[PDB]
């Protein structure tokens, strides 16, 4: 709305999860520079008083801060000019028993601001504004309904006088949609589906008119047999993109449910789609199908990254995007012209590429899953060659900096009945390092990309998965947090490590920044958890517990422990 | 099944070779509860009647208040 | 033993939980000084995982670090060349009920080392000896029965081939015993009750011979009416000192059983005493009850300190201590002549003063406890003007810096019976701040003393009760942690704030100091708890609630919230 | 009750004036019950012969177990 966009002029001012309106999950500030890197200190610290992955990031308005746990979901208020003490403090009462529903931790990818509004959600369902100076809820409206394996993780995202939210549970096989909300009244605007009618996907007269091989009308149906869409999945719990010259609103659905791709035949549509909506009306005004029928579970709900950059010496409105299934994604923004559809790693299998002229992947057999048979070596798995993370971009040299996960499977799947309010998954998987790395134990990787090409520029190793993203500011630094702890800065020009801080646990969640009293402050929550700390967090063993992903992070507990906080640094 | 081969615009779905082209009625027939797969729908419709009886509970007296009937 | 002296005589290990056997817990380590503070820094951070109140302070030999946490008192062994990996850690299988029969929160004093083994406990009453380099479990004993209210909290003490341990639990009515194990194999040596007969308390056949009017044999059961002795308290839950010239170590027994003082008539000896006994065979040598038929929970077993200082111009071995009743003690260690007495804030009225000639509290009726009637304006509160934080001192000017609270209340008991494994309080309190304070609200101060005159030399108020305690560095500071959440560094001077950092959570220890690679580095656990902690770490809402407790702490909730871990500093 | 007048060193205590000198047969008496009075000291005989049981069995083999019997 109109204060969002004061914030989001005002210099260091942080009102947006990743970054602004495009995000690029950058920074102007550049006091803190690849010359004066080595002093930065911690400044000071918070605790959240609650376990469980610490995602997302704190909100910066004015002098205010504010800061969110894991479930059960509290929200705190801070006045920069008095760390000590906690001006406001919204903490829910929420049922036990939602836990229990939500397939990935307790999780909660953070705040909204708008119209002097704290916008913030629960695991179980519901959505309220409260007034960022008070804490004085303004209206609580249900989203998701637990009982049908329906919870929130997603941070809302304002554009506008609209407050768009989706729902998580395509493990439990939810049906995916985008609800777009009054932000000064929280009644419902519309919602749009990502499977059935086209009515309720609510697609716009002209959907794909640019390309018309991407499919057009029917398909949220015809790709299906019978009624199997119904509990269809695709989900949006990723990150969200706004282009206000063109009104349009931008991200990804999710996986199509169950996992086991023998009980859904069919093109699976509309869900592993790129999406262009107009924000008013919520009709698509473009849609691309990344995955046609996912047979791996490679949720598209990534971010979603605007730039305009010349390709081909023709400056373009362009959308990246770095998917599960370990392609990177360049389109034109205004009609989804496809220009990039490259390997992030060489070690990528599912597919032999992705054809540029048909505009979807050339399957590689030897490694789809399917009934009665087990697929072995596949890349990526299931948590993918990119997750949750929110990655940055340097304007200034035209880089994407990534936080890559470099994890490959086993996968089989196995008939199961639909109960609603009960898990849909129906696979076993078995996860492990991919190929490449160094001594081939290295699941992680920071590669910085030129998104007109696809081609990187460089690529820093870590042990674990970069599972939280990492930040791009102005004097020269990427930043990002590790799983076994610590908090980076790299040289953007080589990835080379210039200053490090072990904070007290794993941190999944990607690092943000503003300015206070004439110096910039880099703000980083901490506390492990997400899929790669569920063994953890949950003290599972079984390697196949935790949908594979114990087996694979199961040195995770020799470097760090639970945790839940915030550290800020400085010079 | 390579996904290059479309029957139509958006759809290039192929059965894997020795797998049926119609689940229904084969060895993988899912066999869904219609009675559960409503579920979600209905769960939606009792949800938006709720909502909508505390945005207007609220915009005829001016304060927010969750429990409605 | 000769292992743990190797260690105390090494510079800059910290084997001991309170810097030393005298207990004075303070460091030669003067690399950080007053004109060097401003510039300290967080070095790096350590999360337990666990929340609630974290109490103690790691243990530092050679190149190790042994971190504790909360219950489920988990142990963590992490190579100080790389505070990023966790060597070895245990983590007890503990019955979740141990809980229930905790009075002051899940808390754990810490860790002791002794023959290259870590002697540790669990909160459900196991004790065990681990090697140090490998974590290996050497030994492990059944010291005290949760079933029956009794519990472990403090930290082990290690002397020669001994340890020392006692289970806390007077809150149920458990009689208290200091327990005596073999370092080497956990067999059991000894227990010296707190109550009973002479066989029992083990009083030497020279018992208080140079003190006889503070009572000798028999004491145990006719200072009590009937078996009211068998479930009378006097547990051992503070801290040691030891004497290896005269081979004795110094404690306090605890408080009575009930709270409810109408139900126990009596001097009800031997609880609320200083003890002086040979470590060999636990024989009392002397012992003095300071608070005779205890009617406030005045539990005596803050820390004990032992000086060498001039007294009349001639040098003499002292043992000191400020106790909850609000006394600061001064005694020969000797043979336990009375040569200080005073109160450590003029707030102090449940005694008129303590005549040093017949070694007597001069009871105030005005100020006392009885059924059928609430006393009101009772000074100091059951939390007392100090409680388990370990002071430092300074061996230069012979200053002791403590940690002291600022706390009195309201007070009316009632009637109940007894069930072994139940609560037996009886008494329903209201607290509230001191009226010292600079605006009638402060609960805390850091005092400095002389402990041959017992006079303060400065005074430094602080919002909340300075809880955790103060640590003593040659370079001229007093370091302590705050319920508020900060870690300060006085000057010891004048008590002025030199330097502070605002850690996760409010801290309950007090720093301890480790040198590594010829760094010095302060030491400080954060995640608040304990006694003050309980409204906030169990959300209680009534100020009744937590023994009073509750309601004195109201506003700790806009300062903090729960945490758990560690925080470095260095220059 | 000032705490100053002993029947006998290190006996001083004294009943507040209305309070009873002895408590049983008062409104104040505990009654107490035997049995619950002498279960903390059979927790302990119990225990102790447990880790009787656990260091011997070890003094011989030369491997310490707790789960001994
Ligand atoms: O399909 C879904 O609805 C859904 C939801 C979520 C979530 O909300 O956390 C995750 C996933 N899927 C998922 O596939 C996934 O790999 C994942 C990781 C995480 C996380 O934060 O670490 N959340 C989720
Ligand atoms: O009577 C007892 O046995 C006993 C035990 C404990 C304990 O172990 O924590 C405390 C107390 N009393 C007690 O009176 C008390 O004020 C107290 C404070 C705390 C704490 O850790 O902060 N523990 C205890
Ligand atoms: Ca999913
Ligand atoms: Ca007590």
């Amino acid at each position: 709305d109109a204060d969002l966009d004061k914030q989001v002029n005002t210099a260091g001012a942080w009102p947006i999860a990743t970054g602004g309106y495009y995000s690029q999950h950058n920074s102007p500030l550049a006091q803190i520079n690849k010359s004066n890197v080595k002093n930065v200190k911690a400044a000071w610290s918070f605790s959240t008083g609650v376990l469980n992955g610490h995602e997302g990031a704190p909100l910066v308005i004015g002098d205010m801060m504010y800061v969110h746990s894991a479930f059960p979901n509290n929200t705190y208020a801070l006045n920069l000019n008095d760390p000590g003490k906690i001006v406001w403090q919204h903490k829910p009462k929420q049922d036990a028993s939602t836990k229990a529903v939500m397939c990935c931790d307790v999780v909660d990818r953070g705040l909204a601001y708008g119209a002097g509004q704290i916008v913030k959600k629960q695991a179980n369902g519901h959505l309220l504004a409260l007034d960022a100076k008070t804490g004085k809820i303004n209206w609580e409206v249900e989203v998701c309904d637990p009982k049908v394996g329906s919870t929130l993780t997603q941070a809302p995202f304002v554009a506008k006088d609209t407050v768009l939210m989706g729902c998580s549970g395509a493990e439990l096989g939810v049906r995916g949609a985008v609800n777009a909300f009054d932000l000064k009244t929280g009644e419902l605007k519309w919602r749009a589906f990502a499977t059935g009618s086209d009515d309720s996907v609510r697609l716009a007269k002209d959907f794909n008119s640019a390309n018309p091989h991407y499919g057009q009308f029917g398909l949220g149906t015809k790709t299906w047999e019978g009624d199997a869409w119904k509990i269809g999945g695709g989900t949006n719990w990723g990150w969200y993109a706004y282009d206000p010259k063109l009104n349009l609103f931008y991200y990804g659905s999710g996986n199509p449910a169950p996992w086991n791709e023998t009980m859904r035949p069919g093109d699976n549509k509309w869900t592993m789609t790129i999406w262009g909506r107009d924000l008013d009306t919520g009709m698509a005004k473009w849609g691309y199908q990344k995955t046609p029928h996912d047979e791996w579970d490679f949720a598209g709900v990534n971010q979603m990254v605007l730039t305009d950059q010349p390709v081909n010496g023709k400056m373009t409105p362009l959308l990246s995007h770095i998917d599960r299934n370990g392609i990177l994604y360049t389109l034109n923004r205004e009609n989804g012209n496809l220009i990039v559809a490259e390997k992030v790693d060489p070690a990528v299998n599912v597919f032999k590429k992705v054809d540029l002229k048909t505009g979807t992947p050339v399957r590689d057999p030897e490694f789809a899953t399917r009934m009665d048979h087990k697929g072995t070596n596949i890349c990526p798995s299931a948590m993918g060659f990119h997750n949750q993370g929110v990655d940055s971009y340097d304007p200034e040299s035209r880089t994407l900096y990534a936080g890559l996960n470099h994890i490959c499977m086993d996968w089989e799947p196995f008939m199961l009945p639909y109960r609603a309010g009960q898990f849909f998954v129906g696979a076993t998987l078995a996860m492990y390092p991919g190929p490449n790395g160094p001594t081939k134990k290295e699941m992680g990787q920071i590669r910085a990309f030129d998104l007109t090409t696809g081609k990187a520029k460089w690529t820093k190793w870590e042990k674990f998965a970069a599972w939280g993203g990492t930040l791009y500011t102005k004097g020269g630094l990427v930043w990002y947090a590790t799983l076994d702890g610590y908090l980076k800065a790299l040289d953007n020009k080589d990835g080379k490590e210039l200053w490090n801080f072990k904070m007290p646990s794993g941190g999944i969640g990607s690092p943000m920044t503003y300015s206070f009293k004439g110096k910039q402050y880099i703000g980083s929550m901490y506390g492990v958890g997400g899929w790669p700390g569920v063994g953890l967090v949950f003290d599972l063993t079984d390697p196949s517990a935790g949908l594979g992903a114990v087996g694979a992070f199961r040195e995770l507990q020799n470097h760090t422990q639970m945790g839940g906080g915030l550290m800020v640094f400085s010079l | 099944y390579d996904g290059q081969n479309c029957k139509e615009p958006g759809n290039c779905w192929e059965n894997k070779p020795g797998y049926p082209e119609k689940i229904a009625g084969s060895k993988y027939d899912p066999k869904h509860d219609p009675v559960e797969l409503n579920k979600q729908e209905e769960s939606i419709k009792a949800m938006d009647a709720r909502n909508a009886k505390r945005i207007a509970n609220a915009k005829s007296s001016g304060n927010f208040v969750f429990d409605v009937k």
